[PDB]
RNA sequence: GAAAUUGUUGAAAGGGAAGGGCAUUUGAUCAGACA
RNA sequence: CGUGGAGGUCAGUGACGAAGCCUAGACCGUAAGGUCGGGUCGAACGGCCUCUAGUGCAGAUCUUGGUGGUAGUAGCAAAUAUUCAAAUGAGAACUUUGAAGACUGAAGUGGGGAAAGGUUCCACGUCAACAGCAGUUGGACGUGGGUUAGUCGAUCCUAAGA
RNA sequence: GUGAACAGCCUCUAGUUGAUAGAAUAAUGUAGAUAAGGGAAGUCGGCAAAAUAGAUCCGUAACUUCGGGAUAAGGAUUGGC
């Protein structure tokens, strides 16, 4: 099972580096089928791929 | 070409080879000359090295700047529960040297010694001496003629004794068995003594006394494979030298075209047999004696065991020999104390010491207190306590 | 035979990690534990919970806590029959501190 | 076929082969010899242990500057190793022999490995780059492995010749007498 | 389908090389000649 | 004495086995060598009188090819660092996904280009060799897909110079 | 962010987590550190190493092409609130 292509595709469709695309390990069958950008787009739409939050860099001590 | 500058060779060629000893129990190469006029006794004793502490005592040495003044002195303590006598072995003289011709054994043998006769106790059927033990049965006939034969022949007699290792904090559980020459009376009187002491027990006070000069036979601490610098006390080669500098620069001339037996080389260091002599007994302690560690001058009830107990050893709940200074071997090692081979007059030998104070604070750090009582005194109540 | 048990132990990681190189301490911990389970459950197969992993790496490679309170569970094995029918799962127990607990049995049902 | 020299009864043996195998010839030579003549079943359990590091393979030829282990005591040896890839190739061929043996219809309980022979398959070249611009051969030493399993059979009975005796006139006259004399 | 070189099997020897010469013991092997 | 080739001869040997090769089997010769048996083999070959020469190897730091001992030995130690689980697969230290621990720290291990390469890009399949452990992974192997301009370049102009 | 700073050191975005692996920690090494008292006695030679260092204030000789020599030398100070 090999989802790098989908993870790369995930990063581009969403607008975010691969360091922040989440490929749901339990939906691993459904994901592999997603060969196109349109297919990934649906998979993002319904939570099968999610954006993953930015690591905080807080300015509170700088303030 | 010729040295350049003369300097003494590094290290002693009388302690070669510098290999690992053939056993932990160093051998007694020699016993004291026999004087058959005196009573029968052992001429050596088995123990275990516990540890070290400090002593304070006045000094009796006319002429010395320290005559009649206190000195502080290091001492070792070896755990010394009674040894148990289970055999006699009788040697005869031959033009090929001393040869053993029989051994007579006790009827009953402690599991401890039996354990020594084995390499897998737990799995064994423990059948050792079970047929020998029978020999006693029939009136005695066969055991007798063996004692008898020792008496008829035999130029020297040794006993077979072993340690009561269970009376000791050690884990090691398998005891130590060894031959001690008997040096009291006539050959017959010797074996009689042995026979009488079968399964019977002997204590240090029956072989050592206060202020006696004794030797110690033991195997030296081990260190594994050692480069030439620390093993022979060779010069460190200069910092600038390539391919390393704890070395000998020249391993020999060009002829003899062979490395010679007399140059220093990397190799095993320690775990050697040594027979080190002239250790004065400063104390012969008794195990059933609180105020082991106490003195005429001290008086506090306390035993020699330091607070927290002898580091890496344990407690000392038996008789001990306390010997001035240090001794070959290390904490927990079997160790033979031996009667000296000569009658020293030394003045240093002959001095009759009398301890004033035995240190008894923790060796496990900067000990500030002799006893838990003293420690309570000085500190007061703690958040634990009453 | 088998047995199927769950107990909760505390393991002294400190004396086991003593000396170990800094880049090897959290990794040594993983191994050291595995070895600890096997010594208790007699079981070669030893699995560590992903949460137990986190517990261990919780302060980076060289910052492993001196004591971990674990729960070891000897379980039966299923599928494609392994060498041995038995295996241990290890997991972290959520405890205020891992200091002061002797070892206990967990009545399982 | 055409294996190496065997002395065995082909009707009661089965055989197996692998050729050109990327296992070390030296290593699997040593591991083939720890098996030679063994009861098939004792041998298979044996290799299994080797892999567990519980018994070792005694290195007796290709072994200078090998390590040492207590696990060679059993074979009177100080150098022994645990050649994993070798073991798994040999026990692979062993399994094959068994299967062939089962097909021939042979009592699987009498099976011992009667022939086991590795020698050298053609080498295989890669190259390493050395200092100062140079190249060196960097080469695989693969092996051919062959073994034969036979069923143990007891006895051998007797029979051979009869040694025809030849006595001179004086030799058969003393004999003629000896008995005419006594018994 | 030689040789170097290698695996197995069989036989033999081997106290810091091995191989060689004259000679015989021992073992293995073999030709001839007899009527 | 022995080899390649030539004239003559023995109406020579031979698929019912020529030649070659193997053989601590036999026999002739002081020797160069010659003869036979047995095994292997498969298409040609030899005695005698002569003719002829690219005609005989242990060496030439000889030529080319092959092979050893060295040796399962030196080694595979620079660039801080890895870990738990699941999934997949005959097979997982090394593939994918999730978790964790880190790193590069915008003078980047980020995002693009010039020279140079030339398909390495991308998909699917996929491990014999290759990636100095491995391999289910790959810049590898197999089969395919892919590079869209009135405005971006070239094209035009002139420079040293040709 | 600290700081004079495109320095070093930590971080966000993006990207990596690739460099055979396991077990031990003998000698001798490579690379990194420390040593009582003495202080160059070592050595061809202080080689190597150690010492010094930022900023503010004070103080600064010979000599000079009057521009320097000069951070000469020598001192004090420095956090938090
Ligand atoms: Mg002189
Ligand atoms: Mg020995
Ligand atoms: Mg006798
Ligand atoms: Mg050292
Ligand atoms: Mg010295
Ligand atoms: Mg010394
Ligand atoms: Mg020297
Ligand atoms: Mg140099
Ligand atoms: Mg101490
Ligand atoms: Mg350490
Ligand atoms: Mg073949
Ligand atoms: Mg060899
Ligand atoms: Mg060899
Ligand atoms: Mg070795
Ligand atoms: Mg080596
Ligand atoms: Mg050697
Ligand atoms: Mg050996
Ligand atoms: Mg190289
Ligand atoms: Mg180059
Ligand atoms: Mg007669
Ligand atoms: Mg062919
Ligand atoms: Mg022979
Ligand atoms: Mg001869
Ligand atoms: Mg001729
Ligand atoms: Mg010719
Ligand atoms: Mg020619
Ligand atoms: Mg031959
Ligand atoms: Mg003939
Ligand atoms: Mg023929
Ligand atoms: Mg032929
Ligand atoms: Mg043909
Ligand atoms: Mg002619
Ligand atoms: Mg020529
Ligand atoms: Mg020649
Ligand atoms: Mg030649
Ligand atoms: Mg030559
Ligand atoms: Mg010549
Ligand atoms: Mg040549
Ligand atoms: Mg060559
Ligand atoms: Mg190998
Ligand atoms: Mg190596
Ligand atoms: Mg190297
Ligand atoms: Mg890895
Ligand atoms: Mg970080
Ligand atoms: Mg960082
Ligand atoms: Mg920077
Ligand atoms: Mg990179
Ligand atoms: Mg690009
Ligand atoms: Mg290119
Ligand atoms: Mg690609
Ligand atoms: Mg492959
Ligand atoms: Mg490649
Ligand atoms: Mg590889
Ligand atoms: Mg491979
Ligand atoms: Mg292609
Ligand atoms: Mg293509
Ligand atoms: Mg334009
Ligand atoms: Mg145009
Ligand atoms: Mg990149
Ligand atoms: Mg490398
Ligand atoms: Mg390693
Ligand atoms: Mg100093
Ligand atoms: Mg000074
Ligand atoms: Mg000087
Ligand atoms: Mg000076
Ligand atoms: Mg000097
Ligand atoms: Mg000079
Ligand atoms: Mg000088
Ligand atoms: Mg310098
Ligand atoms: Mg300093
Ligand atoms: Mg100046
Ligand atoms: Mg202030």
């Amino acid at each position: 099972a090999n989802l790098r292509t989908q993870k790369r595709l995930a990063a581009s469709v969403v607008g975010v580096g691969k360091r922040k695309v989440w490929l749901d390990p339990n939906e691993t069958s459904e994901i592999a089928q997603a060969n196109s950008r349109n297919a990934i787009r649906k998979l993002v739409k319904n939570g099968t791929i999610v954006k993953k939050a930015v690591t905080v860099h807080s300015k509170s001590r700088t303030r | 070409s010729h040295r350049k500058y003369e300097a003494p060779r590094h290290g002693h060629l009388g302690f070669l080879p510098r290999k690992r000893a053939a056993s932990i129990r160093a051998r007694v190469k020699a016993f004291p000359k026999d004087d058959r006029s005196k009573p029968v006794a052992l001429t050596s004793f088995l123990g275990y090295k516990a540890g070290m502490t400090t002593i304070v005592r006045d000094l009796d040495r006319p002429g010395s700047k320290f005559h009649k003044r206190e000195v502080v002195e290091a001492v070792t303590v070896v755990d010394t529960p009674p040894v148990v006598v289970v055999g006699v072995v009788g040697y005869v003289e031959t033009p090929r040297g001393l040869r053993s011709l029989t051994t007579v054994w006790a009827e009953h043998l402690s599991d401890e010694v039996k354990r020594r006769f084995y390499k897998n106790w737990y799995k064994s059927k423990k059948k050792a001496f079970t047929k020998y033990s029978a020999k006693y049965a029939q009136d005695g006939a066969g055991i007798e003629r063996e004692l008898a034969r020792i008496k008829k022949y035999a130029s020297v007699v040794r006993v077979l004794v072993h340690t009561q290792i269970r009376k000791t904090p050690l884990a090691q559980k398998k005891a130590h068995l060894a031959e001690i020459q008997l040096n009291g009376g006539s050959i017959s009187e010797k074996v009689d003594w042995a026979r009488e002491h079968f399964e019977k027990t002997v204590a240090v006070d029956s072989v050592f006394e206060q202020n006696e000069m004794i030797d110690a036979i033991a195997v030296t601490k081990g260190h594994g494979f050692e480069g030439v610098t620390h093993r022979w006390g060779t010069k460190k080669l200069p910092r600038k030298t390539h391919r390393g500098l704890r070395k000998v620069a020249c391993i020999g001339a060009w002829h003899p075209a062979h490395v010679m037996w007399s140059v220093a080389r990397a190799g095993q260091r320690g775990y050697h047999s040594r027979t080190s002599i002239n250790h004065k007994i400063y104390r012969v302690g008794k195990g059933d004696d609180e105020a082991n560690g106490a003195t005429s001058f001290d008086r506090t009830k306390k035993t020699i065991t330091p607070m927290g107990g002898f580091v890496h050893y344990g407690e000392i709940k038996n008789d001990f020999i306390m010997v001035k200074g240090c001794i070959p071997g290390n904490r927990k090692r079997i160790v033979t104390l031996r009667k000296s081979l000569y009658t020293n007059t030394s003045r240093k030998a002959l001095e009759e010491v009398s301890l004033k104070w035995i240190d008894t604070a923790s060796k496990f750090g900067k000990g500030r207190f002799q006893t838990p009582a003293e420690k309570h005194a000085f500190m007061g109540t703690l958040k634990k306590d009453l | 035979l088998k047995d199927v048990v769950t107990r909760e132990y505390t393991i002294n990681l400190h004396k086991r990690l003593h000396g170990v190189s800094f880049k090897k301490r959290a990794p040594r911990a993983v191994k050291e534990i595995k070895k600890f389970a096997k010594l208790h459950m007699g079981t070669d197969d030893v699995r560590l919970a992903p949460e137990l992993n986190q517990a261990i790496w919780k302060r980076g490679v060289k910052g492993v806590e001196y004591r971990l309170r674990l729960r070891i569970s000897r379980k039966r094995n299923e599928e494609e029959d392994a060498k041995n029918p038995l295996f241990s799962y290890v997991e972290p127990v959520l405890v205020a501190s891992a200091k002061g607990l002797q070892t206990v049995v967990v009545e399982e049902d | 076929a055409r294996y190496g020299a065997t002395s065995t009864n082909p009707a009661k043996s089965a055989s197996a082969r692998g050729s050109y195998l990327r296992v070390s010839f030296k290593n699997t030579r040593e591991t083939a010899q720890a098996i030679n003549g063994w009861e098939l079943t004792k041998a298979q359990k044996y290799l299994e242990q080797v892999l567990d590091h519980q018994r070792a393979i005694p290195f007796r030829r290709f072994n200078s500057s090998i390590g040492r282990t207590a696990q060679g005591k059993e074979f009177g040896v100080t150098k022994a190793r645990w050649p994993a890839k070798s073991v798994k190739f040999v026990q692979g061929l062993l399994q094959n022999a068994a299967a062939n043996a089962e097909a021939k219809g042979l009592d699987a309980t009498k099976l011992y490995v009667s022939h086991i022979q590795v020698n050298q398959a053609p080498k295989q070249r890669r190259r390493t780059y050395r200092a100062h611009g140079r190249i060196n051969k960097y080469e695989s030493s693969p092996s051919h492995i062959e073994l034969v399993v036979t069923e143990k059979e007891e006895a051998v009975a007797k029979a051979a010749e009869k040694k025809v005796v030849r006595l001179t006139s004086r030799q058969r006259g003393r004999i003629a007498a000896q008995k005419r004399i006594a018994a």
